[PDB]
């Protein structure tokens, strides 16, 4: 019974990319085959394109409730 | 102020679950049996060893069935939770003895009503 | 300087201390109100005017510094302030 | 006395532990953490019996550290004043009698012990004899005692007793 | 007011002023015999 928009806002996308890049920089298991790159930000972008980032966004609503979305669940904008 | 003699404990502990000597003994024994298996595991510590060799010397009935029966025949009364573990672990001889032991029993029940319980406990003992 | 001296009994001898910290327990030595333990809330010099909170008595009485005595039930944390083994706990 | 309650604890997990064994690592960390410790609120924890559920990890901002609030059903040993518990005498000395209250070790003093219990230091194993003997409280013997005072020395429990009774101890 | 109510017990016992110290100074017999844990009583030839 989720009513929030099914698209990924730019703010959420940017924050998720930065967070995944940081987790990767701290030596973490990737969720996609690396074609031959070492930039953690690029790896996070590739992971986003592949839809394999193990992160779910907890969007809060004005009342107080919150809806948990998944990078592989909601549609990506860019 | 915290004095079990007068039946009074903090709020977080009032809703606790009482444990018996044989009960904790079998729990730690099952834990050890589960931990020794499956190689590549952090072995037990001195606390577990001392607790084990401490609770093993006070197992009044190793049979979980006897533990269940004793707790069931004990819970049928109107005594508080604190009165279930102390008495179940002590197992005194006579009613006057048990009353001198726990000052709360002084005037709480009848001499024979407690003597019968003590005799039942001593008989259920292994 | 001659004004502003106010000597003490130590000076008189050469030429009583009350260490009642809060949170401690004290009884009533002498007086009709004997055998009444209470908690320390207020601290002052001579006329301490302690306001104990005895058991079975929600009210708060008053006693001087001489009508008091550090009492602790058998078995509890005890710290020494002034003593041979000062700074020890048992 | 030993009890069984449900406690909660938040633990951070470094991004390196991500993978298929994430839950396993959280449980392993909880075991290595809340086992044999002591807190002034709940007392000394022996071990953990089980874990109710693993909360939803909240990745922190600007920190790869994600914290999980896990609730675990564990046993705790927090002795209070007035309780009576069993123990085994560990040593007898002229300064007092030593025992072992499970994860705790008490100590009794001659002043509390009756006037009958004199000393025997010249023998190899010291022992308090109730003046006219009739009952031995030597090492490796089951003795009860009433906790008349408790104390926690920085995650270290040590209570105190007394003795001048006969029917919960050694008969 | 007595000096014991003022001075600290540590300093009092360091200065030796308690009733026990007065007894040790007043009573005869060597100080090391009075301070021994067990008293030093007499003894007949049989013992």
């Amino acid at each position: 019974k989720r009513i929030t928009t099914p698209y990924m806002t730019k703010y959420e996308r940017a924050r998720v990319l930065g967070t995944r890049a940081l987790q990767i920089a701290m030596c973490a298991p990737v969720m996609v085959e690396l074609e031959g790159e070492t930039d953690p930000l690029l790896i996070a972008m590739k992971e986003l394109k592949a839809r394999k980032i193990p992160i779910i966004i907890r969007r809060y609503l004005p009342d107080g409730s919150y809806e948990d979305w998944g990078v592989d669940e909601l549609i990506i904008s860019d | 102020e915290e004095d079990a003699s007068q039946l009074i404990f903090p709020k977080e502990f009032e809703t606790a679950e009482t444990l018996l000597n044989s009960e904790v003994h079998m729990l730690l024994e099952h834990r050890k049996q589960q931990n020794e298996s499956a190689e590549d595991e952090q072995e037990l510590s001195e606390v577990f060893m001392k607790t084990l060799n401490y609770t093993a010397r006070f197992s009044r009935f190793k049979n979980r069935e006897t533990i269940a029966s004793v707790r069931s025949l004990l819970l049928q009364k109107k005594l508080h939770k604190f009165e279930l573990a102390c008495l179940a672990n002590l197992c005194p001889e006579t009613a006057e003895e048990s009353k001198a032991l726990i000052p709360s029993l002084e005037g709480r029940f009848e001499d024979e009503e407690l003597q019968q319980i003590l005799d039942d406990i001593q008989t259920k003992r292994s | 300087i001659t004004e502003g001296v106010k000597p003490t009994l130590s000076e008189l001898e050469k030429f009583r201390e009350h260490n009642f910290q809060p949170g401690d327990n004290v009884e009533v030595c002498e007086g009709e109100l004997i055998n009444l333990q209470g908690k320390i809330l207020s601290v002052d010099g001579n006329k301490i005017t302690i306001m104990p909170k005895h058991e079975d008595l929600k009210d708060m009485l008053e006693f001087p510094a001489q009508e008091l005595r550090k009492y602790f039930k058998m078995g509890d944390h005890v710290k020494v302030i002034a003593g041979r083994f000062e700074g020890d706990t048992g | 006395m030993f009890y069984h309650i449900s406690l909660e604890h938040e633990i951070l997990l470094h991004p390196r532990y991500f993978g298929p064994n994430l839950l396993n690592t959280v449980k392993q960390k909880l075991f290595t953490e809340v086992e044999g410790t002591c807190t002034g609120k709940y007392g000394f924890v022996i071990a953990v019996t089980t874990i109710d559920n693993i909360g939803a990890g909240v990745i922190q901002p600007g920190r790869g550290f994600v914290l999980y609030p896990v609730k675990y059903k564990a046993i705790v040993f927090r002795p209070f004043k007035g309780e009576v518990v069993d123990a085994v005498v560990t040593q007898v000395n002229k300064v007092g009698l030593f025992t072992e209250i499970g994860p705790m070790s008490c100590f009794i003093s001659r002043h509390s012990i009756p006037s009958e219990m004199e000393f025997d230091p010249n023998s190899n194993p010291p022992c308090y004899k109730t003046m006219d003997e009739d009952i031995v409280i030597q090492q490796d013997d089951e003795i009860r005692l009433k906790i008349v005072g408790t104390r926690v020395d920085k995650n270290d429990i040590f209570a105190i007793g007394s003795l001048m009774d006969d029917y919960l101890g050694l008969v | 007011r007595s000096i014991f109510e003022m001075y600290e017990p540590s300093e009092l016992e360091s200065s030796h002023l308690t009733d026990q110290d007065n007894e040790i100074r007043a009573t005869d017999l060597p100080e090391r015999f009075q301070l021994r844990s067990i008293p030093v009583k007499g003894a007949e030839d049989d013992e």
